[PDB]
Order: structure tokens, then C-alpha cells, then sequence
């Protein structure tokens, strides 16, 4: 809310008071962290785009998973991707021990919805199933680059103070595309990781209720971990009461 | 007569919205419809989707029969008006998302829906699992790494900057906007298509789990 | 159903406490059990067949109950 400093000599009496509304160190704490988050953030993508250049494959992404002959490269692909994330959790890691199997469904009747990228063990070793279809689906869907996304005294403030500025492939729609990878790969590995480290058993049910995410990975996440991608916002469902009412 | 490009822009986004082709999100309304329609009907090249449409004034809970040849004349239709790929799939979910349209009431407040009717029988995700994990454990892998391995991070400081600043001007607000209802609208429909409930509780859950985890 | 244990070392209190949950468990054993009873099965339907066969006869078995 508000302070208030006093200022006064040892020997007078004459004292000088000033009043000071912490909004202004409210705006400057909340603009700070903001571009924090936005340059780990962005870091972080570089990174994941950079490593899979260091792969060095010719094609483009999308031309990569729409290729379905050359399931060579999206296996690399995925595997490089999980391994990453595996990494941001467990800095020290840099490897993946167990081999690692890799199919790649083609098929509704071989799809699941809602895990395009799932793991099940042959009972000696892990295999990591993909949905390319959906993947390419995903990454061909039509996104917008440019609607604008969103206290209004806050916003008009940071208006006032902030600045602006005004040979890469990369438009935003591929940089769209690499983050929506990240994000479902994301979610595969907290799969993958509560599978391994609570069982089949739990896996399934956090396949069949994602909620025990909560805990099963707060216990170790939140504490230990770079916090989760999507935690850089707050998501909902649009008419999400309405809607869990029909 | 009538401005043919602005009612064939009209009926571009309506149809990409309406087929959740594009992430982009507006505001519409019966001018946008009755756009989409006319243009349908001017455009010789697009009778057969115009038909098509045209049959979902009627009950609209049924399931049209084409020819092959009928069938691929619709789809390199609508193709060459999106510009992209496609499937019957996506046919299908143009033609229940327009037949509710019609048949809803003129209203004040856009009526916010989830995907419905699209590819008879109501399968649960417990089912849906126990099939597709059977179906995947008789499939094989295709390919294989060995174990251990190691992440092929870059080294290129120059090249990790010169990638900061090609990316500097994207809005992250905007790219994560896009990317979570792309998985969303994959995620619909492949429930859709699979005939399966839709578990909105759930996929609210996932960033329930996201917050849960993030205050700690 | 489930069980837990708890770890703790003699002259400190530190203690650890993990929950386990049987229902692996009970996967494990039926899947064995199955596996067991599925491999009993077939060797004993194997056994019957060979031994048909040691007495050597030329047609096959429906053939045979039709002549």
C-alpha cells in the first residue's frame, strides 16, 4: 500500500515527514521479473532450437514430422526433446541410461487422445510411442500472429514506463511450432516421470487424471526443478463453468 | 451484384474457425454466415460444399453419402480454399459445427461449445486406453537408441545471441496462446473423433497442476 | 491395499516415511499367475497332441471321427 519516512535532527525538533505509495516499487518489481521470465524463457527455446540445428537435419520441422518414411529423424527429434526436458529438471544429467525404443503409430485405432507422445515398458525396456499424425496436425494448425493476448491503472502505468524497440527461417510461427513441441513433450515426460518413479499402476491413473501431477511431482518439482513451461501463465478454459455445466 | 473477395475472405476465416484450423480467434455473427453462404453459392467451384452445407437445414443428424469421386471433388474444394492437410475427418466437423450453427437461435451472447457429433458408440478413456495399449504392445518398435547417449547441446554462443535476437520480437503471451489451443483443438478432435467424452475437468486440471506447482 | 514404511537411523529421529501402493503388486502376481497357468495349459494340450501323434496316425483328427 503506503509508507511514510520522518527525517529529524538529534538536537531539534523540526522534523520533515514524506509519504511514498509503494505502487511505483510494485510496477518496477513486477516489470522486473517479467522480462526475467521472458528472457529464461526465451533462452530456453533458443536452446532447444539450437540443439536440434546441432542435430544438423536438412529439412525444416514440420517437413521433418510430415515426412513419415524418415522415422529415423523424429525419433532423434523426440528423444532430444524428452532428454532436454529431463535435463531442465536434473541439470547434472546429460544422458538418458536405459535405451529407449521409439513407434510410430499412424492410426485413430493406434492413437490415444489427449497423449500424442506416450511410454509403456516390453517388460525390459522402455518404448516411447508417437502420434505423428497429430503432431503434424498440431504443427499445421493456422496460428494467429497477430492478436494480442491479455488492474488497468498497472497496465496503463507499465505503458507509460516501459520502452519498446523498433537470416533465420524462424518467423514466429516456427517459433510457435518448436514451443508447442516443448509443451507436449513436457507433458509426456511428467508422464514418463511419474510412471517410472510410482509405477505402471500410477502411471495409468495419471494418464486416466492428470491431477495427481499435483503432488506425485510438486513433491519434487516446485523445489529442486525449473518450474514447468506453462507455469510462465495462468491458463483457463474459455466459459469453463458454463461449459462443465453442459 | 456483391463483393465476391470480401465474402470469400468472410467465408475463409469462418470455415478455419469452424474446422479449428487456425488458432486465431474472432468475433462472428450471422453477417459472417450469410457471407459464407452466398459466396458458397455464387462459386461454381464450391457447389458441391454448398450442397453439402445446404443439408444441415434438415434434421442434420445424419451422416451424408458420397461417391469417391464425390468425396474427393469436396475435398479438393475446400483445399484449394484453405490453401493447405485436410481429411473427410475435418469435412465431417464443418459439417456438424455449420449444421449447429443453423440450427441455433438468433442470441445475444455467442454460445461457447466444445466439439460434438463428429466420426456411433460412446467410448470411455478407460476403454479407449485398454484397446489402443493392447494395439500399441502388438505394434513394434521401429527404431531404437542405445542406452546412455548423450544430449547434443549447441556450443555456438554467436549462434545462441543471433537466435535471441531473431526471436526477441515474438510476443511470448501470443506464441503460448497459440501453441496451448493448437494441442487443445488436437486434443478435441481427436476426442471427437474417437467418440469419446471430452474430460474438460481434466484438461483444466493439467494447469490446476501447472498453478499447484508453480506456488511451491 | 496400500502400505507404507518408514526408515531411521538408531542415535538420530530423522526419519524417512514412504507409502507404497499394492496395487503393482497385484499386478505383478496376476500377470504371473496368468503367464503360469496359460504355459501349464499349453504344455499339457502339446503333450496330448504328441502323444496322438506317437500313435501315428495318417489323417488328421476330424478326419479320423469322420471315417
Amino acid at each position: 500500500n503506503k509508507v511514510r519516512t520522518v527525517t529529524e535532527i538529534v538536537n531539534s525538533d523540526e522534523k520533515i515527514q514524506k509519504t511514498y505509495e509503494l505502487a511505483e516499487f510494485d510496477l518496477k518489481n513486477l516489470s522486473s521479473l517479467e522480462s526475467y521470465e521472458t528472457l529464461k524463457i526465451k533462452l530456453a527455446l533458443s536452446k532447444y532450437m539450437a540443439m536440434l540445428s546441432t542435430l544438423e537435419m536438412t529439412q525444416p520441422l514440420l517437413e521433418i514430422f510430415r515426412n513419415k518414411a524418415d522415422t529415423r529423424q523424429i525419433a532423434a527429434v523426440v528423444f532430444s526433446t524428452l532428454a532436454f526436458i529431463h535435463n531442465r529438471f536434473h541439470p547434472l544429467v546429460t544422458n538418458f541410461t536405459n535405451k529407449m525404443e521409439f513407434v510410430v503409430t499412424e492410426t485413430n485405432d493406434t492413437s490415444i487422445p489427449g497423449e500424442p507422445i506416450l511410454f509403456t515398458e516390453n517388460e525390459g525396456v522402455l518404448l516411447c510411442s508417437v502420434d505423428r499424425p497429430s503432431i503434424v496436425k498440431m504443427l499445421s494448425r493456422e496460428f494467429d500472429t497477430e492478436a494480442l493476448v491479455n488492474n488497468c491503472n498497472v497496465r496503463i502505468a507499465k505503458t507509460f514506463g516501459a520502452s519498446k524497440r523498433k537470416d533465420f527461417s524462424i518467423t514466429e510461427v516456427e517459433a510457435t511450432q518448436y514451443l508447442t513441441l516443448l509443451l507436449t513433450v513436457e507433458h509426456a515426460y511428467l508422464h514418463y516421470y511419474i510412471f517410472k518413479n510410482y509405477g505402471v499402476f500410477e502411471y495409468c491413473k495419471s494418464l486416466t487424471d492428470h491431477s495427481l501431477f499435483t503432488n506425485k511431482l510438486r513433491s519434487t518439482m516446485s523445489t529442486k526443478t525449473s518450474n514447468l513451461l506453462l507455469s510462465k501463465f495462468k491458463f483457463t478454459i474459455e466459459d469453463f463453468d458454463k461449459i462443465n455445466s453442459n | 451484384l456483391i463483393n465476391m473477395r470480401r465474402y470469400r475472405n468472410a467465408a475463409r476465416k469462418l470455415i478455419h474457425h469452424y474446422s479449428l484450423n487456425s488458432t486465431s480467434s474472432t468475433e462472428y455473427k450471422i453477417s459472417d454466415v450469410v457471407m459464407t453462404m452466398i459466396f458458397l453459392l455464387r462459386s461454381e467451384k464450391y457447389h458441391s460444399l454448398f450442397k453439402l452445407l445446404e443439408t444441415t437445414f434438415d434434421d442434420y443428424t445424419c451422416r451424408p453419402q458420397m461417391t469417391q469421386v464425390q468425396t474427393d471433388t469436396l475435398l479438393d474444394a475446400v483445399r484449394s480454399l484453405l490453401e493447405m492437410t485436410i481429411d473427410l475427418t475435418t469435412v465431417d466437423i464443418m459439417r456438424s459445427s455449420f449444421a449447429r450453427c443453423f440450427n441455433s437461435p438468433i442470441m445475444r451472447y455467442a454460445k461457447i461449445v466444445l466439439l460434438q457429433n463428429v466420426a456411433d458408440k460412446r467410448t470411455t478413456l478407460e476403454e479407449l486406453l485398454i484397446e489402443r495399449g493392447e494395439k500399441i504392445q502388438m505394434l513394434q518398435p521401429q527404431q531404437y537408441i542405445n542406452s546412455g547417449t548423450e544430449i547434443p547441446f549447441c556450443d555456438d554462443a554467436e549462434f545462441l545471441n543471433r537466435l535471441l535476437k531473431h526471436i526477441d520480437p515474438y510476443p511470448l503471451s501470443r506464441m503460448y496462446y497459440n501453441a496451448a489451443n493448437t494441442m487443445f483443438y488436437t486434443t478435441m478432435e481427436n476426442y471427437a473423433v474417437s467418440n469419446c467424452k471430452f474430460n474438460i475437468e481434466d484438461y483444466n486440471n493439467i494447469f490446476k497442476v501447472m498453478e499447484n506447482i508453480r506456488k511451491h
